[PDB]
């Protein structure tokens, strides 16, 4: 009976070992997707900084224009 | 611990607790705003006695503790829950008294009397604290905000503020508060996931789907349309799981559990939507600053963290209000902490230092008298 | 002897399950972190699309206005 | 056996399926919501083949078929038992087929909507009926008390459901359903009899012992007082004959089945009593129409059957609400049948002959776009 617990016992350790190696691979997939994601949004944050700036200089420019006008 | 003699920022949100040090510039201790009581009795011997769970020591046990909410659409329903998470904030987790530094507290808009007298007194007469200081939430948002105009949208837990400020002048009489924030919606979705087949009546579910809610729902750009489309489904419907395991499918709910924001008939109440509310107090204000006020609208609160309330606030407001000038809403990044963070550029200021209460002026006056004082 | 091997894989047995909870809630955050960050790039790619729609309109704006001047 | 072509009144509530036709002032088939399935194989050869029976065929032997519920809370968990009842209704009893008069069925309030999609589909594309409708059952029980104003308290065998009506006006905002009936006070006498010293834990015993709080349970005016004078009992406890023989002798038990309604804490659950959820649902109502909800509060359901609910709530509610208006409390006679009673008087009127679902539209529209048309 003892050796049936410890072959059942090596059964699970083996399974426990694959899980977390599996675990594990999928941690290094998840944090470089996040990443990856946390650089895009950062560029994008940027960006439509960028764009913000030049939509406020543009209507201030069309403000100017119709008060002319 | 702490090296500078400077006051301890606690904003006692409805909903969430953010406590930190001035001149942080983030909350370091951020719990839930609730109270786990015992609801058995125990024979067993060595647990702890405590008769009073706080903060995370609740959330981590919801299952044996009745959830009671310290705070209810604003008014303070228990005191002996507010003594509780000072004390906890106090003698947990910032390990500082407060007898070494003052305290500059942020409390909601238009709040009863007898909750701002509660509070300083139990700040001065109990607890032995050189100072306390009471603070509106939408000044200090709006300090944060980095601007001096615009009006304030705060949506916390069980109450939603509007406040208009131009050039840094407050307006006490537009001020109107409304009782509709994420409880609300929270009961919402949950009565319609109740419709959907999944039914539950305990608390512990509601702060889950609060949570599946927090980070799940959203806001749509086109109701009618998006229920069209969603009719018949294939991405518009998204498989959950729950942290429990059990495999949860929530398909349109999502962008229709806030749309009761701007239909309160869908709770059967002739109170407006958000929007309609705010632009009934725009024309409450005055013509000539209406427009800076559509230019410089800001967002506070937690409520605020959905994806698509801009966009939905730009179409609202075009289509409520004319389509000519230039109505720009903007949204500061992380404004759920920016109030806070304000009350830590706040506590800076020499003269800040000056307009503190100190006790003994508090004790000859009394409470009233104080109330006076600061307005 | 098998007694003590069996101890010993227990210990090891344990000492996995550990490691494998531990690297499934790294999985759970990173997961999470991932999912919110690919949300918030997307959302933002509609936001500056639709910035960069306003910006044309306001420039043919400010051209036609400029016209008239 | 029926020569008017009017709507059957089915009325199939939780425990006990009421049928009949309408203009009738009584079900005439009246049988428990039971299914008996065989549980060995036998060898024997000659009895019946028949591998489902229902009604009072599994009522008369549940010794040997294994009882299985129909409806647990609210939620349909076998269909198959829903199309044997439904079958057996029809061609056992009524000796009349569905494809001559149309059908009113009553359903419980805030109900599964894969439930009403099945029932539909069951109704339609399988049996061939001309037309069908579901009904929410507090609606037909306030037509039958003859009012139009009040709350209505309907309490199953595994949901209670309470509505508010006034001015005949729904309010499908504040119907909050809680399972807890007489499922759960069957449970709670079979666990305290089981502590007392009789122990079972069979189905047939649970049915006995339903039929027994039934005739005998009652709801208690004081509950500490009669525990104390019952500590010393005399007259307070009584010597029941089981229908076998056996001398059961039951005491303050009774009265102390029902309170678990009043105290849910007594099966583990955060959820408030009846009483305490009925008076936290006037509060959601409005203060104008809250005293006419004191004044025309009504019941519905079998478990009212009991003796002494009527006092009990009324000195809860007054222990509750303030004790300076008038809060009188009606229960028609009869009141358990007044539901089905209902269905007749509205299976009669020519406009609600107009009201009806028939098949090809149906059929085009699918069974979802009848749901929107519903409600
Ligand atoms: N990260 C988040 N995502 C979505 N909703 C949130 C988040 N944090 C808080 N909330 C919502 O905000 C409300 C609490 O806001 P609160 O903390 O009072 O804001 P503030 O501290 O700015 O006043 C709750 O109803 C909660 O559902
Ligand atoms: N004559 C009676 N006396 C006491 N309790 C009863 C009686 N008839 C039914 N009940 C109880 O009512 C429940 C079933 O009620 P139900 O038939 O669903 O009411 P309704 O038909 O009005 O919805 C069961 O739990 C049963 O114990
Ligand atoms: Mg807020
Ligand atoms: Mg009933």
């Amino acid at each position: 009976s003892l050796q049936k617990k410890l072959k059942g016992t090596e059964d699970e350790l083996d399974k426990y070992s694959e899980a977390l190696k599996d675990a594990q691979e999928k941690l290094e997939l998840a944090e470089k997707k996040a990443t990856d994601a946390e650089a895009d949004v950062a560029s994008l944050n940027r960006r439509i900084q960028l764009v913000e700036e030049e939509l406020d200089r543009a209507q201030e420019r069309l403000a100017t224009a119709l008060q002319k006008l | 611990d702490e090296d500078e003699t400077t006051a301890l920022v606690c904003d006692n949100g409805s909903g969430l607790v953010k406590a930190g040090f001035a001149g942080d510039d983030a909350p370091r201790a951020v719990f839930p705003s609730i109270v786990g009581r015992p609801r058995h009795q125990g024979v067993m011997v060595g647990m702890g006695q405590k008769d009073s769970y706080v903060g995370d020591e609740a959330q981590s046990k919801r299952g044996i503790l009745t959830l009671k909410y310290p705070i209810e659409h604003g008014i303070i329903t228990n005191w002996d829950d507010m003594e509780k998470i000072w004390h906890h904030t106090f003698y947990n987790e910032l390990r500082v008294a407060p007898e070494e530094h003052p305290t500059l507290l942020t409390e909601a808009p238009l709040n009863p009397k007898a909750n701002r007298e509660k509070m300083t007194q139990i700040m001065f007469e109990t607890f032995n604290v050189p100072a306390m200081y009471v603070a509106i939430q939408a000044v200090l948002s709006l300090y944060a905000s980095g601007r001096t105009t615009g009006i304030v949208l705060d949506s916390g837990d069980g109450v939603t503020h509007n406040v208009p400020i131009y050039e840094g002048y407050a307006l006490p009489h537009a001020i109107m508060r409304l009782d509709l924030a994420g409880r609300d919606l929270t009961d919402y979705l949950m009565k319609i996931l109740t419709e959907r087949g999944y039914s539950f009546v305990t608390t512990a579910e509601r702060e889950i789907v609060r949570d599946i809610k927090e980070k799940l729902c959203y806001v749509a750009l086109d109701f009618e349309n998006e229920m069209a489309t969603a009719a018949s489904s294939s991405s518009l419907e998204k498989s959950y799981e729950l942290p429990d395991g059990q495999v949860i499918t929530i398909g349109n709910e999502r962008f229709r559990c806030p749309e009761t924001l701007f239909q309160p008939s869908f709770i059967g109440m002739e109170s407006a939507g958000i929007h309609e509310t705010t632009y009934n107090s725009i024309m409450k204000c005055d013509i000539d600053i209406r427009k800076d006020l559509y230019a410089n609208n800001v967002m506070s609160g937690g409520t605020t963290m959905y994806p698509g309330i801009a966009d939905r606030m730009q179409k609202e407001i075009t289509a409520l209000a004319p389509s000519t000038m230039k109505i720009k809403i903007i949204a500061p990044p992380e404004r759920k902490y920016s109030v806070w963070i304000g009350g830590s550029i706040l506590a800076s200021l020499s003269t800040f230092q000056q307009m503190w209460i100190t006790k003994q002026e508090y004790d000859e006056a009394g409470p009233s008298i104080v109330h006076r004082k600061c307005f």
